């Protein structure tokens, strides 16, 4: 089939731009708390099937089956309490879009903290947010308070007798926060610092109990997905690739925005449709970082004849990530964005991963070089083969993610190195 | 129609700890471990 | 009985469950690099050393932390473990110090040794190095910290065997480092081990420092009499002198510390 | 931490006078026997040696370290003491 | 930056600072959102509200802080020196901190710091004499979208150019405040000059259902 021109009633989230109003009043106009008792009494091996069948796959970083890693925790209780973590950290570079919905959308996600913690057994949702967002997690927590002083959130949740209790917490300007294990140490008050799996946290997680970790898109989604079948979800996307999605695009576009559009659409679809268009128009056109900044990045000749899927998009050998495409022209240094974007990743590592914290820098240092030109090109393959040193022997994906942008980089645009090169050899 | 979301033209510092008190409340008690610490 | 059939290069070994790559391996003989491992104290996966291939896998697994399943063989001479010991090789030495001729852990250094058999002979880092404020945490350990190689044995030790809680890690990245965020001073009744322990010659003893070196010395077995325990010693002399005095393994007594 | 010496067994002998040289300071001896080591793959092939050339000798055990448990999870607990306070 | 401490008149553990009444309360109904037992989780609201009663961390309020929560203050100085939200110099009263990330440097915040550095007479790092504006660079803050934009003390100003940001530093340099927000006409994140979406109305509390 095709995809793309979805409709504004198969959309879910609704108030996207503040338009209408973010309170339980208008939550309830739209559709929030709508038989969610029923939701819950059926029962979670109920929800956890309608995961599965919705073909729903992670939006956070690496997708990866909701209905699977939720199923991880349906089990007995040891003698611990089990909890859930919504990791609203959202650090990653192009993308702004679960502030959004933090901001206009807070009872869906307290639904569907809700929804989660029956479909696992759960005691508490806990809120991971970046610190930065003051404003949001306020409004966050008065919606909490409504929701509390209602009743449908506490001790009868919403008519049952599931006791659950949601809390909020804050970040301290940290991008390695997002990671699953250092989110739940950083809320257990160590420092930011991932640990190694196994122990997987749905047996060893937050305080040492069974957590099970989520993203704000992800969660809030679950309770429309729930009440709407599944088979609905599932049918706007390929065999796995199912589900809408929020697409922040940013760059050299003439109207920035953030968009909710069918999985699988073209990415040159993307841009015109919405977005209002590249700049200066398509032939301005140089690349695309299209699943954030961790993601690495895809010339004119394949952002053209592609669509926007975990998979087309590995093919392209960039996969979906975050869906925050950072559009470009040619009236830029690659070099100079990319070597900044390893700076931030320089900056962003936690240190203890030798690999990770003395190549980084490394790294940094030899693209810095790179930009002027004070290189030879025999240093690029070097580049490369440092990049895959880093891939796969650190603990968390933050290497990974530093990795592919130079491999990307060297692999798509070499002849520009190499002129630079040329040229500082010419200019001594 | 205009735009909604300006509650938070007027927050203040201490508000997300002024409205985390005042749930509080409303909170559940939590567990225990059977211990005041790791020592 | 409640026992697992692993393979190693091959060859079966039967081992308790919970058991790790690093522990069969060791059953068998075999002896895989570390860095920040150690028997006596809990683990970590910072150093990236004890990285081996398991037979139909792709990534690489931690041998000090992950525990063996079932069917699993581990191949220890392979291309993809040598590929990785020389890559946490090249970047541990990329931010050394070249001050092995001053270092008196000069011919202990398990870094020397490591880089030896399983890192490369060159380097291709031809970028700045980076230099850190040598701290001062008392008259007995001497600390030059640009050569920390941040295993984390000093603070592991501390929290659990001398019980103090007062080194960590201050920062974040490559300008990261350890020690106290004060000018405290670490004067503890087992203050001295983690002179031992420490891999590098980031800590030293104020004593032994410049004395000798490791080849000169001969090494005599004795014990403690201080106190009453029997602490087996070393006594390392060097053309007739004492220079220093050493523990020595008696895990029904001490167990490593002095 | 490398245990590739601890794998043979060696024979030495007992320590005598090494005292100091009045013109230069160096060590002087008259042992010739003190920098004599002999390598062994087994105690009872050093003891017959011993025995064979006519030295009286005492004999170590080989303090062969204990089996550990170790559990990475173990540093995370809900309601031990091995948590950790530092990662 | 320095992640050591030498004592100096104006950091030093007899530097005065203890916890208000009011905020020993808040105290305990953060710790009261944690279990019993395990209550060391607290260490970053904690200090977050001793930045917020002085602006910035003192020695001695990292040792009060252990001497709440019963941790060793190396637990403590370990978190404080991880997180960068947290200020162990004396910040100004604005604390200006520009994102300079790819997206946001494409879309010219290089040009909006330029303007600012010249207007404030003071470069990155360092602050006014008056003790009024802090200046720094910085990573990615949840913008992208909206990327030219910069926050103060807890406030986004999204979409800036020079004019904008000057005029917002006018305001600010008198006792007024201004509001926050996008300065380019649109309203929170929507398209420029519209809507591509939700051009139709929403479903009543029941739609869909099944
Ligand atoms: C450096 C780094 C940053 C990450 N940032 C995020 C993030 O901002 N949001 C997120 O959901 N996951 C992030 N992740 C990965 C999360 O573990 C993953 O998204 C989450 O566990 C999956 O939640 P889900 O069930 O909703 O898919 C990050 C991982 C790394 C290594
Ligand atoms: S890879 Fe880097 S950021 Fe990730 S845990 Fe290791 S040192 Fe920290
Ligand atoms: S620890 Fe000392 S001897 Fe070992 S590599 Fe470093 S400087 Fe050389
Ligand atoms: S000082 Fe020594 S023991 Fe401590 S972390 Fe550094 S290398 Fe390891
Ligand atoms: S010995 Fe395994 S990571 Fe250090
Ligand atoms: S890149 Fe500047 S706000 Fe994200």
């Amino acid at each position: 089939t095709s995809f793309g021109s979805l409709k504004d009633e198969d959309r879910i989230f609704t108030n996207l731009y503040g338009r209408h109003d973010w309170r339980l009043k208008g939550a309830l106009r739209r559709g929030d708390w709508y038989k969610t008792k029923e939701i819950l009494l059926k029962g979670p091996d109920w929800i956890l099937g309608e995961m599965k069948t919705s073909g729903l796959r992670g939006r956070g970083g690496a997708g990866f089956p909701t209905g699977l890693k939720w199923s991880f925790m349906n089990k007995p209780s040891d003698g611990r309490p089990k909890y859930l973590v919504v990791n609203a950290d959202e650090g990653e570079p192009g993308t702004c879009k679960d502030r959004e919905i933090m901001r206009h959308d807070p009872h869906k996600l307290v639904e569907g903290c809700l929804v989660g913690g029956r479909a696992m057994g759960a005691r508490a949702a806990y809120i991971y947010i970046r610190g930065e967002f003051y404003n949001e997690a306020s409004n966050l927590q008065v919606a909490i308070r409504e929701a509390y002083e209602a009743g449908l959130i506490g001790k009868n949740a919403c008519g049952s007798d599931y006791d659950f209790d949601v809390f909020v917490v804050r970040g301290a300007g940290a991008y390695i926060c997002g990671e699953e294990t250092a989110l739940i140490e950083s809320i257990e008050g160590k420092q930011g610092k991932p640990r190694l799996k196994p122990p997987f946290p749905a047996d060893v997680g937050v305080f040492g109990c069974p957590t099970t970790v989520a993203n704000v898109e992800t969660v809030a989604v679950s309770p429309t997905i729930c009440r709407r079948g599944g088979t609905w979800f599932a049918g706007f996307g390929r065999e796995r690739n199912s589900g809408t999605k929020l697409f922040n695009i940013s760059g050299h576009v003439n109207h920035p925005c953030t968009v909710e559009e069918e999985m699988s659409v073209p990415l040159k679809e993307l841009i015109e449709k919405h977005a209002g268009g590249v700049t200066g128009g398509w032939d301005n056109l140089l690349a695309v970082i299209p699943g954030g900044s961790s993601t690495p990045l895809i010339p004119k000749s394949v952002c053209e004849t592609v669509l926007m899927d975990f998979d087309a998009l590995v093919q392209a050998q960039t996969g979906l990530g975050t869906a925050a495409v950072i559009v470009m022209d040619r009236s830029t240094d690659i070099v100079k964005a990319i070597a900044r974007l390893i700076e931030f990743y320089k900056h962003e590592s936690c240190g203890q991963c030798t690999p990770c914290r003395e190549g980084v820098d490394w790294m940094n240092k030899v693209m810095a070089r790179f930009v002027k030109g004070d290189a030879r090109p025999a240093e690029i393959d070097s580049l490369w083969e440092i990049s895959k040193q880093i891939e796969g022997h650190t603990i968390c994906a933050l290497g990974d993610g530093a990795a592919w942008p130079v491999q990307g980089l060297i692999r798509h645009f070499r002849p520009e190195l190499e002129d630079r090169m040329q040229r500082f050899a010419q200019q001594h | 129609t205009t735009y909604k979301n300006l509650q938070h033209h007027d927050y203040n510092t201490y508000t997300f700890l002024d409205l985390n008190l005042d749930l509080s409340k409303f909170r559940l008690p939590q567990p225990s471990s059977g211990r005041e610490s790791p020592r | 009985s409640n026992l697992i059939e692993v393979f190693v290069d091959g060859q079966s070994v039967m081992v308790e469950p919970g058991t790790t790559v690093l522990q069969a391996c060791e059953k068998v003989g075999m002896q895989i690099p570390r860095f920040c491992y150690h028997e006596r104290l809990s683990v970590a996966g910072n150093c990236r050393m004890c990285l081996v291939e398991i037979e139909k896998a792709p990534k690489v697994v931690a041998a000090c932390a992950m525990p063996v399943m079932k069917g699993w063989n581990i191949l220890t001479n392979s291309e993809k473990s040598k590929k990785a010991r020389e890559g946490v090789m090249e970047f541990l030495l990329a931010n050394h110090p070249l001050d092995c001729p001053i270092c008196d852990q000069g011919g202990e250094c398990d870094l020397q040794d490591q880089s030896m058999m399983f890192g490369s002979d060159r380097s291709r880092f031809l970028e700045g190095k980076r230099a850190v404020e040598d701290k001062n945490i008392g008259p007995l350990v001497k600390t030059i910290m640009t050569r920390c190689i941040q295993c984390t044995r000093c603070i592991r030790f501390a929290s659990e065997i001398a019980g103090v809680d007062d080194l960590g890690t201050t920062g974040r990245g490559n300008d990261m480092q350890v020690g106290t965020y004060i000018e405290k001073m670490f004067m503890s009744e087992l203050s001295g081990n983690v002179i031992d322990i420490c891999p590098v010659g980031a800590l030293t003893s104020k004593p032994y420092a410049f004395t000798a070196r490791p080849w000169e010395t001969r090494k005599t077995e004795s014990i403690d009499v201080m106190d009453a325990v029997g602490s087996n010693i070393v006594v390392s002399t060097r053309t007739g002198e004492v220079m220093r005095i050493l523990p020595r393994m008696h895990e029904d007594i001490n167990e490593e510390w002095i | 931490s490398g245990v590739n010496n601890t794998k043979k067994w060696k024979m030495e002998f007992d320590t005598r006078e090494r005292w100091e040289n009045p013109l230069m300071g160096w060590a002087s001896t008259a042992d010739p026997l003190s920098n004599m080591v002999l390598t062994f793959s087994a105690k009872e092939d050093a003891i017959a040696f011993a025995e064979k050339n006519g030295w009286s000798y005492d004999v170590e055990e080989k303090k062969v370290p204990k089996p550990k448990s170790k559990s990475y999870g173990a540093n995370f607990s809900w309601n031990k003491r091995t948590r950790v306070s530092t990662k | 930056a320095l992640f050591v401490h030498r004592d100096t008149p104006e950091n030093n553990p007899d530097t005065p600072f203890d916890f208000t009444p009011e905020n020993y309360k808040r105290i305990e109904a953060i710790v009261k959102n944690y279990p019993e037992g395990h209550q060391a989780a607290a260490v970053l609201p904690v200090l977050d509200l001793a930045q917020r009663q002085n602006g910035w961390l003192p020695i001695s309020a990292m040792n009060k802080v252990a001497e709440v929560l019963q941790v060793p203050p190396m637990r403590v100085y370990e978190v404080a020196t991880f997180y960068t939200m947290y200020n162990r110099k004396p910040v100004g009263k604005y604390h200006i901190q520009v994102c300079t990330t790819t997206p946001c440097m494409l879309r010219d915040s290089d040009s909006i710091l330029e303007t600012l550095q010249r207007k404030l007479g003071i470069k990155v790092g360092e602050t006014t004499p008056d003790k009024l504006f802090t200046l720094i660079e910085v990573e990615c803050l949840g913008a992208c979208v909206n990327a030219p934009m910069v926050q103060i003390n807890d406030n986004y100003y999204e979409d800036l150019t020079p004019k904008d940001i000057e005029e917002i530093i006018d305001e600010l340099k008198a006792g007024k405040v201004p509001k926050p927000g996008p300065r380019s006409g649109r309203f929170c994140c929507e398209p420029a000059g519209g809507l591509t979406s939700l051009t139709e109305p929403p479903k009543g509390p029941g739609f869909g259902v099944q």
